[PDB]
């Protein structure tokens, strides 16, 4: 998602919060978008 | 320490899980296992193989 590593723990392990936030805010935006799409898939499919 | 929910850091891998013996057999070169979802599930202990 345009962050240094897909593993959350790797980011937390290597770089400390002040720069970590910029990296993690990228994953949160990405992961949450993927979660949001899956639910909207399910709601529509459950309607079917 | 095995079979207990232990915070672990292997070769500096790090993370939380329950360390248990695995019957799965690595090929000699391989070091880190992985999952269908590409998450760490099998590890080789550095000090003792």
């Amino acid at each position: 998602f345009g962050a240094i590593s897909s593993v959350l723990n790797d980011i937390l392990s290597r770089l400390d919060p002040p720069e970590a936030e910029v990296q993690i805010d990228r994953l949160i935006t990405g992961r949450l978008q993927s979660l949001q799409t899956y639910v909207t898939q399910q709601l529509i499919r459950a309607a079917e | 320490v095995k079979n207990k929910c232990v915070n672990f850091n292997f070769n500096g891998l790090t993370g939380t899980g329950v360390l248990t013996e695995s019957n799965k057999k690595f090929l000699p070169f391989q070091q880190f296992g992985r999952d269908i979802a590409d998450t760490t599930d099998a590890v080789r202990d550095p000090q003792t193989l």
